[PDB]
């Protein structure tokens, strides 16, 4: 059901999906980085459709340590940000998680 | 097998054919024995200089009226 | 299902080989896990 | 028809595997004489007279020259079935239905980046009309 | 067994060798030009490997009159020049051939 990474060049990652599963433009995809100190989950935004079920994406965290053929899961929606009154007085990264109190945004209303 | 394939490829009065032409340059197929910067001649009495010799075609600059050149002409 | 899953079942360190080199760049073929 | 299709499928395998020959023969000439020269050199030991006579026939590139051997072999084997047209067609659409309904099996069937012998074994073990299965194995 | 010339574009020449017989970088290769009054032995230097046993070379003499398919022999060493106290007094070209006395320096120590 999910896709896999085909090509990597700097911040740009090409992914391939099963025949019907190809995600829309501006969906958030996930991929896993597994090496040591660089180990993180990577979030990855769809920029283009290249034909033949290929999709070209732009990475949010650095791609260092990513490997060809790793699984990629389509989240089915765009990148989402916590919005609400309790957002005031906190510091967020681009992806909407709080730097001064980790996990803080997980229970808010999220918008595209 | 590969030695019989190489022996055959060596076995090839030779005439080429223009495969592309434009603006004062033309590409020739064939001529497996042409020297680099050999002077070619084309059917309209037009000459050319074999500058670039690729694996499968020869790139010739044209001297004089390149208007007389078209694809499928012979060259010698 | 069954016959395909059995055909998938029936299908050290990694070695690659240099396929191009020049000017301080080299292209390597293989290394599916790099 | 069956003998000739096997000769055309096997020479197509020699053409896709012998890449240096493929990239040298895929070039047009002012006469047939060299084209027949390699044809007499290499076709004589392992191919039938009809297959060689057909192969003795200019293509734009190597991929199209290779495809044209498969196309003749498909025509031959289908003419061999016709010499059962409804049963081969219906079975062949039905195999297309099985392949398009199972996207992991269709992707696993994409075997040009894999050993083709193990691919043909896997398909013959997964897959009825004998000639439809022959076209699929071809 | 030895290599063949396969492309020529000005002073750059591509040469194809047998699978295992590919020269290192900066080796000197000889090639023959045999037209007529223009005839000479070329020296080529290896500058790149292009893959599939093919190497790209730079010509130390005008390639004018070189024809596709000629045999090229790998000398197995880089371009070499004569060195010694007997080098003083004389005039050399790049290849270490003396212009004042054509046979001179042939018997001196050759450095790469």
């Amino acid at each position: 059901t999910a896709g896999r990474v085909v090509r990597i060049t700097g911040p740009v990652v090409d992914v391939e999906f099963p025949r019907g599963s190809v995600p829309e433009l501006f969906n958030a995809l996930h991929a896993e980085i597994t090496f040591g100190a660089l180990a993180k989950t990577l979030t990855l935004e769809v920029a283009q459709h290249l034909g033949d079920s290929l999709v070209r994406c732009i990475s949010m965290q650095p791609t260092d340590g990513l490997v060809r053929g790793v699984e990629v899961t389509d989240t089915g929606a765009s990148i989402s940000v916590p919005v609400g009154d309790g957002v005031k007085g906190h510091v967020f990264n681009a992806l909407g998680d709080c730097l001064d109190d980790p996990g803080y945004g997980k229970d808010f209303e999220h918008w595209s | 097998i590969e030695g019989a394939i190489e022996d055959y490829v060596s076995s090839f009065e030779e005439i080429g054919t223009v495969i592309d032409a434009g603006d004062g340059i033309a590409h020739v197929e064939g001529l497996p024995s042409v020297m680099t910067q050999e002077l070619l001649e084309f059917p309209g009495g037009v000459l050319g200089v074999a500058l670039n010799l690729d694996e499968h075609s020869v790139g010739a600059v044209i001297l004089g009226e390149f208007e007389k050149i078209e694809e499928g002409q012979q060259v010698k | 299902x069954x016959x395909x899953x059995x055909x998938x079942x029936x299908x050290r360190e990694e070695i690659g080989t240099v396929i191009d080199a020049g000017d301080g760049i080299a292209h390597v073929e293989g290394l599916p896990s790099v | 028809l069956t003998n000739l299709a096997d000769e055309l499928a096997s020479v197509a395998k020699l053409l896709l595997s012998e890449t240096a020959l493929n990239k040298h023969l895929a070039e047009p000439t002012d006469d047939s004489a060299p084209k027949v020269r390699l044809l007499e050199r290499l076709l004589s030991d392992k191919v039938s007279a009809t297959t060689l006579d057909l192969l003795r026939t200019r293509w734009s590139t190597e991929s199209n020259l290779i495809d044209a051997v498969e196309h003749t072999a498909r025509l031959a084997l289908l003419k061999r079935a016709e010499i059962e047209v409804d049963e081969v067609e219906e079975q062949l659409f039905r195999f297309g239905r099985v392949l398009d309904a199972e996207p992991r099996l269709s992707a696993l069937l994409s075997d040009y980046t894999t050993p083709a012998e193990g691919r043909v074994a896997l398909l013959d073990k997964a897959l009825v009309n004998q000639t439809a299965a022959a076209l699929l194995s071809q």
